[PDB]
DNA sequence: TTTTTATGTACTCGTAGTGTCTGC
DNA sequence: GCAGACACTACGAGTACATA
């Protein structure tokens, strides 16, 4: 169990130094630790489009178990004279210990970074004996193909009946060792285990609603009250949905642009609940074809926008 | 001093008929009407049927798309442009929207700053987006004393970093808003 | 503390390796590149106090560049940096010292593969004729016996096959063969004389320029080679 | 080979008429501006043995300032220009002499219509004088017999009416009524006693300074009128 | 009745700091 | 034996342009 002690968000504090102490599915497990087995790591791709599942982390668990000279990077940041600056100045020069070199770009499937990301095509290849490109992706299709040509796409896999039963435990015991460390009552664990099986995926979100929970001493409480759903449910998703405010549509359409993908994969799943069936079909067909024509798509902003408009004008809400 | 009832040039040629420049480049400065530009007004002229003609004007699809973006009814036009009016003309641009919006007499209008330098300086400290900068004040103000990690970014609120956020006159007041944490 | 001529001019060095400095009670003052390939340090005659750590290091020395040589750098009661002037006060924000990516690790440098000194109008001709040739890197290998410094233009030149610049360093005694490749760019040393050491083991070394004040240890480009 | 500073000196003046050289072996020197606007031809001290084309002449001497005046000049192996100096060497890249924009022969200047002799110090004030009476362009004419020079602000003059100089030369012992214009920023040659030789037929001109070692040819302007 | 968002590129202009050359 | 002044560079500003 590895603390930075000298961290203030549990998020932050509480990060698996090594591979094995990340909370991940088998094949995955086995996976990584073959990668630094070798000794030497080739370009990674390793994307989720699930939040919290453990992009950033792994990505540094790598670098760690395989003892590299890591430059840690945000994609939003590394734009393309950051690239031409100091991540080539870097990748070009040895390290005094040898070591592995690697370069971690954490989401980089960043809308803006599209041509500094074509920079990197030839840079990889260029620098490619002495160092290495980890790339964190939450949508990968914001990859371009020729960077995925030369990166390993690893894809966080849906974890088997016995991964769920076996990483719940592993976070569990997680869990005991952060609030014993950090001073929090357990007052037995009982909804412990019912938290981290409330959002399973979700490891982050489940370690951020541990904050919140700090100033309190306690470890028990109903935390499906205060703020549950603060991904893609409590955000404006019902309220302003339904009632039809093109104001608040509109303005609702930027927070989310980022992410396309995953935005509209859940817009279509939870609404199947809550809508007549009479609007099911029709929602499918305006929903389809918005993400349909995603590409097409020049300001996803406004996609979204459309799809707010022709969806909140058409669902008989029961 | 002042040869008193001789007759006094004005400021121009005050500063014109010395070689003090400093004075004279005030002199220009008072013709300056930046704050008289101009500014569109071709989209009252697309929503009112108007002979905008704009060719030298400043033609935005991003804006121009993003300002009728805000009305509903304009809304099927800006999802076509947006679709394949990528790599289509200005001039075309404009000629698309003239038939394409239906009736015009343009319109009104199209989240604080204390809050979004939180939300940024949080962003670049832990090296985090937006979405997730935005998390993790609103669990800070929950829990374990976000005015203490307030004061942990005290030494990183360049006037670069201020300004680039809201100019005008706030990352002044907002430089020294921050300062009292300690 | 009292910042004196020599060691502000060592700062205005300091920091062109790093925006910042973190520097500890004592006067060994000491950063690293935040990519981590240049590491400088420097025993000075100017003792500081306590500990702080300053982000804006190139500001920093500007504003104390209106302070009369009695500049006073005291802490502030609260914390940050106080400047007294012989009648003005100005006040300067102080930073944690995990802003500023510190070297912390100050190592010493191991058993010096091979060893030479380069003078200071020698390294005055490299850094100017560099200037007007375009020269990004350099290479120290051996020539007929004695040791050279080639430059080149990585650019214009993929693998560093035509010389445009040979600076020659005296003998070398024993009988090896190598070729250090270092990168023009992140090699921020001041003017003066360097004994210079040069270490490399299998794939990793470094190159350490002994100055008579300061040393500066840079990093050695992956293509170098050498038989040690 | 190695070139004494009177001849480097020559060479920077070349290099304000054109920004790269062409000279092969010899003692003979020469070079146009690219806009065919200003000619000079030379024969100086030293002696090069190999043709070489120089893509940036400016260059080229900005960087042989930096090595000691013996340095040795060669070809080197490395097909470029080499300069051995007591310790460093540069190796100056030969360009491919298309490149270059030289005169493929010395341009043989005719008889001159009009023969006159400007003094070296009496073209140093001309140049003294044009610097604080902003004269860009000068003309070469007879004023009561004699032959004399007048400058102008071609900017606030325009038609060039209003005199603004008038450095009164040799005497004229012809019948021709000349008014010859030469654009100052085309006077490229370096100060000394030069024999003026002046040439027009037609709609054609241009202007030879004989030196004593170096000559120039200088072009005139459109709007000069003759009645040769 | 309104007034702005990101990244990268190329060019011009103005001024200000720095560099190379020169006096009756 | 250096200052002056032209000459040169760098940079902030403003501008125009093409992308998503
Ligand atoms: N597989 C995992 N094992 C252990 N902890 C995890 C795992 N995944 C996420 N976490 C916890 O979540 C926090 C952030 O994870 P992160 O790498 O940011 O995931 P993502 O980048 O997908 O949001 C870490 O501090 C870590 O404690
Ligand atoms: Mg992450």
């Amino acid at each position: 169990i590895t603390v930075n002690e000298k961290e203030h968000i549990l998020e932050q504090k509480y990060r698996p130094s090594t591979i094995d102490e990340c909370i991940l599915p088998a094949f995955d497990k086995e996976t990584f630790k073959s990668i630094t087995s070798k000794g030497k790591i080739p370009h990674i791709i390793l994307h989720s489009p699930s939040p919290g599942t453990g992009k950033t982390t792994v990505a540094k668990a790598l670098c760690h178990d395989v003892n590299a000279d890591m430059m840690f990077v945000n994609g939003s940041d590394c734009k393309i004279d950051f690239v031409r600056g100091p991540l080539t100045n870097f990748a070009s020069a040895a390290s005094f210990d040898g070591r592995q070199k690697v370069i971690v770009i954490d989401e980089f499937c960043r809308s803006g970074l599209a041509e500094s990301q074509r920079h990197l095509r030839s840079f990889m290849e260029a620098y490619s004996s002495n160092c290495s490109i980890i790339i964190t992706a939450n949508n990968i299709d914001g990859i371009i193909k020729p960077l995925q040509s030369r990166c390993r796409v690893i894809t966080f896999g849906q974890p088997t009946d016995e991964d769920k039963i076996e990483m719940m435990k592993q976070m569990i015991r997680r869990l005991t060792e952060i609030c014993k460390h950090e001073g929090i009552a357990i007052a037995d664990m009982k909804v412990v285990a019912a938290l981290v099986k409330k959002n399973f995926p979700d490891f982050r979100k489940t370690i951020g609603e541990l904050d919140s929970y700090s100033s309190k001493g306690v470890l028990d409480a109903g935390i499906l009250s205060l703020v549950t759903n603060d991904r893609g449910a409590i955000d404006d998703v019902l309220e302003s949905l339904k009632n039809k405010d093109v104001k608040q549509l509109r303005a609702l359409a930027p927070k989310y642009a980022a992410d396309y993908s995953w935005f509209v994969g859940k817009l279509a799943e939870e609404i199947y609940s809550r809508v007549t069936p009479q609007s099911i079909i029709r929602m499918y067909e305006i929903v389809g074809e918005n993400n349909q024509y995603h590409g097409i798509a020049a300001n996803t902003e406004l996609h979204l926008a459309y799809l707010f408009i022709q969806l909140a004008c058409e669902m008989q809400w029961k | 001093s002042l040869f008193k009832d001789d007759i006094q040039l004005n400021e121009h040629q005050v500063a014109w008929y010395s070689k003090d420049w400093t004075a004279v480049q005030s002199a220009a400065d008072s013709f300056k009407e930046k704050a008289e530009n101009e500014f569109f007004e071709i989209i009252g002229a697309i929503n009112n049927k108007t002979k905008c003609s704009i060719a030298q004007k400043d033609y935005s699809k991003f804006m121009v798309e993003n300002a009728l973006s805000q009305f509903p009814e304009c809304m099927p036009a800006v999802y076509a442009m947006n679709l394949i009016g990528s790599g289509l003309s200005d001039e075309a641009h404009f000629n698309y929207l003239m038939a394409a919006v239906p009736r015009g007499k343009r319109y009104g209008k199209w989240e604080d700053s204390t809050e979004v330098l939180i939300i940024k300086l949080l962003a670049k400290r832990y090296q985090v987006n937006t979405n997730d900068a935005i998390n993790y004040k609103s669990i800070l103000t929950k829990n374990g004393k976000l005015p203490l990690v307030l004061k942990e970014l005290k030494g990183l609120v360049t006037d670069d970093f201020l300004k680039e956020v809201t100019k005008n006159v706030k990352e002044q007041k907002q430089l020294k808003k921050l300062a009292l944490e300690w | 503390m009292k910042l004196s001529k020599d060691t502000t001019a060592l700062l205005k060095n300091f920091a062109t390796i790093n925006s910042g400095i973190m520097l500890k009670s004592g006067q060994f003052i000491m950063t690293r590149a935040v990519n981590g390939t240049t590491y400088a340090e420097a025993n000075i005659s100017d003792v500081i106090d306590f500990d702080v750590a300053i982000y804006d290091l190139n500001g920093f020395l500007g504003i104390l560049s209106l302070v009369n040589d009695d500049a006073e750098i005291s802490q502030s009661e609260d914390g940050n940096i106080k400047i007294a002037d012989a009648r003005s006060t100005i006040f300067w924000p102080a930073a944690d010292p995990s802003t500023v990516v510190a070297p912390n690790k100050p190592i010493p440098f191991p058993v010096a593969s091979a060893v030479t000194e380069i003078k200071a109008e020698d390294l005055q001709q490299l850094l100017r004729v560099s200037r007007g040739l375009q020269i990004d890197t350099i290479a120290i290998t051996v020539k007929e016996g004695k040791i050279v410094i080639n430059g080149f233009n990585k650019v214009e030149d993929s693998a560093l096959t035509r010389v445009k610049y040979s600076l020659t360093l005296g003998d070398y005694d024993g009988e090896n063969t190598f070729n250090f490749i270092i990168n023009m760019a992140n090699m921020k040393m001041q003017p003066g004389n360097y004994k210079l050491l040069l270490w490399a083991k299998g794939k990793q070394g470094a190159a350490k320029f002994e100055g008579e004040h300061a040393n500066y240890v840079v990093a050695l480009e992956a293509d170098s080679t050498h038989d040690f």
